[PDB]
RNA sequence: GUUUUUUCACUGACCCGGUGAGGCGGGGGGGCGAGCCGGGCUCUCGCUUCUGGCGCCAAGCGCCCGGCCGGCCGGGCGCGAC
RNA sequence: GCCCUCAGCCGAUCGAAAGGGAGUCGGGUUCAGAUCCCCGAAUCCGGAGUGGCGGAGAUGGGCGCCGCGAGGCGUCCAGUGC
């Protein structure tokens, strides 16, 4: 069947022998300036001693609660922009021939009505850009009694409301069809956000290196383990 | 899809075609080197009349911006006559003077009468 | 605790050299060797000096995918850099 | 038009009428011009869409079936020159 002509012919890429192959080089590339910045404005947030109030934004709601909390808010969305052409138009049909429960978008509508004493549950988004818009807010939901919670995705908060981003989206009204499932999520949030809030206050981020010295220091700790081992026994 | 060369060069990016909304000047600027502007007056000195009967050529005066290529069709498309070659120069008074050789089947004293230079 | 200060240490500002920013740090996998009775512990290595030659744009091996009537003809995803 | 690969540059642009840099030479002619005019000999780069004609690649070897022989018939492998 086979042909005796054909010959397998290897290469020997060992040093000084056969021109090296083409290969995986990501890790050595000279990147542009606009990337070389952004990749090391996340390394100065593990080394550097992030203080405790900005440090509570890494604390975020998990997977089974984040896909469950956007199904109750799915029934209490604002109407579409095309719905306002059959509602405003629907007045001139019945005349010429009590709002249903919905959200509160924006920080300047949320911060007033959490202290006004109306709302039930307040939500926050994590990646808030110039950070000083929402540094004051979680300590203000601590005192009053309006339990806060953080979801990873300021993008996908302001996809409830039709826009590009948001920051905070609060509830003040819910129907009598959903009065158990809103009274349920407030208990799974409050006991680990405004009972352990105190716990939160102490917990400084930072002083945690890049491995390139974990595994030289650790290297020499074992250096003061074999001197204490063979000495004794 | 994977890396291979240690540089970063800028990707290619689509470019449309122009498609203007109003055409900037209202009509195309007109051409003022006709046949008429290009040929001025025939030159008729002792030494031009020595270059008609003898050689079988003519002597012209010509808009200084004029090509040779341009001139050669303007002598072609007004006296009707086909050309061999059109030498030029530029005088110390500052105008263009083209020496116009002619064809053997054509004749030089004979066409010269038609126009007026004798 | 809060500081008053002496040393030896760290890297994240910030400085300098090098290059087409081409293989640096951690573990695993095999060869040569050190010692305890097929078993692990502590490592030394990872293939190129005889000549004033030659070396690139993968052979070899798996696993699928469409064309003509078991054979004829043309592409995809891997091994080599674990 | 779009996609797949394939491409080291290396710095825009200016700087030499005595550096570098393909190819024109004879006989005649005008008061004043000629390696530029006219008679005659030559030839450098571009161009060819129907690439306009010759030549070169290319013309061969071995068997069968008729023929006194030169050749004629099919049937099967060579020919990028010597």
């Amino acid at each position: 069947v086979v042909n005796p002509l054909f010959e397998k012919r290897p290469k020997n890429f060992g040093i000084g022998q056969d021109i090296q192959p083409k290969r995986d080089l990501t890790r050595f590339v000279k990147w542009p300036r606009y990337i070389r910045l952004q990749r090391q404005r996340a390394i100065l947030y593990k080394r550097l001693k992030v203080p405790p109030a900005i440090n509570q934004f890494t604390q975020v709601l998990d997977r089974q609660t984040a896909t469950q909390l956007l199904k109750l808010a799915h029934k209490y969305r604002p109407e579409t922009k095309q719905e306002k052409k059959q509602r405003l138009l629907a007045r001139a049909e019945k005349k010429a021939a009590k709002r249903p429960p919905v959200l509160r978008a924006g920080v300047n509508t949320v911060t007033t009505l959490v202290e006004n004493k109306k709302a039930q549950l307040v939500v926050i988004a994590h990646d808030v850009d110039p950070i000083e818009l929402v540094v004051f807010l979680p300590a203000l939901c601590r005192k009053m009694g309006v339990p806060y919670c953080i979801l990873k995705g300021k993008a996908r908060l302001c996809r409830l409301v039709h826009r590009k981003t948001c920051t905070t989206v609060a509830f003040t009204q819910v129907n009598s069809e959903d009065k158990g499932a809103l009274a349920k999520l407030v208990e799974a949030i409050r006991t680990n956000y405004n009972d352990r809030y105190d716990e939160i206050r102490r917990h400084w981020g930072g002083n945690v290196l890049g491995p390139k010295s974990v595994a030289r220091i650790a290297k020499l700790e074992k250096a003061k383990a074999k001197e204490l081992a063979t000495k004794l026994g | 899809k994977i890396r291979t060369s240690p540089t970063f060069r800028r990707p290619k990016t689509l470019r449309l075609r122009r498609q203007p909304k109003y055409p900037r000047k209202s009509a195309p600027r007109r051409n003022k080197l006709d046949h008429y502007a290009i040929i001025k007056f025939p030159l008729t000195t002792e030494s031009a009349m020595k270059k008609i009967e003898d050689n079988n050529t003519l002597v012209f005066i010509v808009d200084v911006k004029a090509n040779k290529h341009q001139i050669k069709q303007a002598v072609k498309k007004l006296y009707d006559i086909d050309v061999a070659k059109v030498n030029t120069l530029i005088r110390p008074d500052g105008e263009k003077k083209a020496y116009v050789r002619l064809a053997p089947d054509y004749d030089a004293l004979d066409v010269a009468n038609k126009i007026g230079i004798i």
